[PDB]
């Protein structure tokens, strides 16, 4: 299953979260709301119907292999993470879950992230270790996608990234560390930290000295 | 073949995991795939060719005295006092029923399952595997939506209403 | 009212075993399917497995990531659900939720398969890490401003406290929350935004204190 990692709407707008998958044409799709530090809650079952105890603003629609969760007139009470689920009976029974979507009800102007990338220090390289520190702060909504580039090529392994945490100014901050060997650092021409926030992408680059 | 646009004469459309068919009202029996009529109680001389059960009529037997019995139509045979297709004589599905493969020019029996069950490839395609089946019935009446009742899909009253009509 | 109370979570080393439990109340337990759903810290929901009722021969089904290692058990006479976890990897460390499956009919079989009731969950940690002090490394330095910091690397457990110039420098300091590496050790960074001209005149000392391991490290951050 595939759903966008983050959505953002103003209070009163009609939020929509899409869930795509080939199994969505055979069996039904179910949506779950999960607030921070709380158990998930079923809000929409059988594609479009809602269970007892869910406000009328929650609804859904099915069109082929894509199901859309609809929340008309979003309240700040609705700001949570939403997961879509389904099933696959092709072989053994398998419950399918989506990546999840962070729905942010906007409460302040969208802030672009301030990014700072540090190269491995000379002391750490002398310890046969290399760590690139990419610090991200002062962004709203609290959702971001971090990708590393080794000489303009994607980096898969050796990446450790935190989740956004609420700052004092009600903005969010995150961290992303790229572990390397000193041979990997001194070989490439550059290393980049790409921080995509609300469609816009900020890039920083460091090079050996 | 029966589709979502089929009119069930004196019946109503139901849907299972692999086909649709017409279910009769009250004590009516199927004359064909989409027609329901009253059944006779005893096969008499006057009730010859009148329906006595699902896909069965009363016929005359040219015995030593005249005799009348309830025989299944052509292509059907009697299994558990019910007429089922000849190609379904020895096809057991468990949580479902045997139907004819409409996508095969040769008559072949396949298993259509109750709602919530799908043919299990590891069990001779019987109905022994969990699996949802999306409802495709068009329930356009006033406060009628697709509801799963007794292992099948049917247009029933919306939750909180009862039958003249649903309210 | 329905309640699903998980139990049995805790810290176990990689390769070890652990058994979870779930006490159900407020409904006919023997009628429903029971599922296990886990969720890694800061990641999405992942399905573990499912056990079925007597009407479906108590059969089971799991996800490929936990196949062969996890086993789901139930005791209908005690209204309890269990999860026998074996050969635990660091990827298994997550919060495990006890889940009831709804949508059944009058036959013991289901028409639909959804998850109507969730539990509070129990936390399972998988790491072979013990108490360890951090290794502090310096972070050397348009808009007329620069940034320097201290890298608090590989420590266990939480927390650490980072001060700058013995608490004299507070303005412009941002100590980021720690990251939990796959080894089980924590690592964070603390940077301070300073004017570019003051790099050659003003001294910047970062003071890292790790009370769990009784480690106090002072580091000077100089430009280069």
């Amino acid at each position: 299953l595939t759903q966008p990692p983050s959505v953002s709407f103003s209070p009163g707008q009609t939020a929509r979260i899409t869930c795509s998958g080939d199994a969505l044409s055979k069996q039904y799709t179910y949506w779950y709301q999960q607030k921070p530090g709380q158990a998930p809650v079923l809000v929409i079952y059988k594609d479009s119907e809602r269970p007892s105890g869910i406000p009328e603003r929650f609804s859904g629609s099915s069109s082929g292999t894509t199901v859309t969760l609809t929340i008309s007139g979003v309240q700040a009470e609705d700001e949570a993470d939403y997961y879509c689920q389904s099933a696959d009976s092709s072989g053994p029974y398998q419950v399918l879950f989506g990546g999840g979507t962070k729905l942010t009800v906007l409460g302040q102007p969208k802030a672009a992230p301030s990014v700072t990338l540090f190269p491995p220090s000379s002391e750490e390289l002398q310890a046969n270790k290399a760590t690139l520190v990419c610090l991200i702060s002062d962004f709203y909504p609290g959702a971001v996608t971090v990708a590393w580039k080794a000489d303009s090529s994607p980096v898969k392994a050796g990446v450790e990234t935190t989740t956004p945490s609420k700052q004092s100014n009600n903005k969010y901050a995150a961290s992303s560390y790229l572990s390397l060997t000193p041979e990997q650092w001194k070989s490439h021409r550059s290393y980049s930290c790409q921080v995509t926030h609300e469609g816009s992408t900020v890039e920083k680059t460091v090079a050996p000295t | 073949k029966v589709t979502v646009d089929t009119v069930c004469k004196r019946g109503f459309l139901i849907q299972m995991s692999g086909h649709l068919e017409c279910k009769c009202e009250n004590d009516l029996v199927l004359v064909n795939e989409e027609t329901c009529e009253e059944k006779v109680l005893k096969c008499d001389e006057k009730t010859v060719n009148k329906p006595c059960g699902d896909f069965s009529k009363c016929i005359k037997i040219d015995g030593n005295p005249v005799s009348y019995a309830c025989k299944c139509n052509l292509g059907y045979d009697m299994v558990n006092n019910v007429c089922i297709p000849n190609e379904c004589k020895q096809v057991t599905c468990g949580n479902g029923k045997c139907i004819l493969d409409t996508s095969n020019p040769v008559k072949t029996g396949v298993c259509s399952c109750n709602i919530g069950k799908v043919p299990n490839v590891q069990d001779q395609n019987k109905c022994s595997k969990d699996g949802e089946t999306k409802c495709s019935l068009k329930c356009l009446k006033e406060q009628e939506t697709c509801k799963a009742v007794d292992g099948i899909y049917k247009c029933d009253c919306k939750d909180g209403f009862i039958i003249s009509i649903c309210t | 009212e329905v309640h699903l109370v998980e139990s049995g979570g805790g810290l176990v080393q990689p390769g070890g075993s652990l058994r979870l439990s779930c006490a159900a109340s407020g409904f006919t337990f023997s009628d429903h399917y029971m599922d296990w759903v886990r969720q890694a810290p800061g990641k999405g929901l992942e399905w573990v497995g499912r056990i079925r009722n007597k009407a479906n021969s108590y059969t089971t089904d799991y996800a490929a990531s936990v196949k062969g290692r996890f086993t789901i058990l139930r005791d209908d006479s005690k209204n309890s659900l269990y999860l026998q976890m074996n050969s635990l990897k660091t990827e298994d460390a997550a919060v495990y939720y006890c889940v009831r499956v709804g949508g059944l009919g009058e036959r013991g079989d289901y028409y639909y398969y959804y998850m109507d009731v969730w539990g509070k969950g129990t936390t399972v940690t998988v790491s072979s890490a013990s108490t360890k002090g951090p290794s502090v490394f310096p972070l050397a330095p348009s808009g007329g401003t620069a940034a320097l910091g201290c890298l608090v690397k590989d420590y266990f457990p939480e927390p650490v406290t980072v001060s700058w110039n013995s608490g004299a420098l507070t303005s412009g300091v941002h100590t980021f929350p720690a990251v939990l590496q796959s080894s089980g050790l924590y690592s964070l960074s603390s940077v301070v935004t300073v004017p570019s001209s003051s790099l050659g005149t003003q001294t910047y000392i970062c003071n890292v204190n790790h009370k769990p391991s009784n480690t106090k490290v002072d580091k000077k951050v100089e430009p280069k």
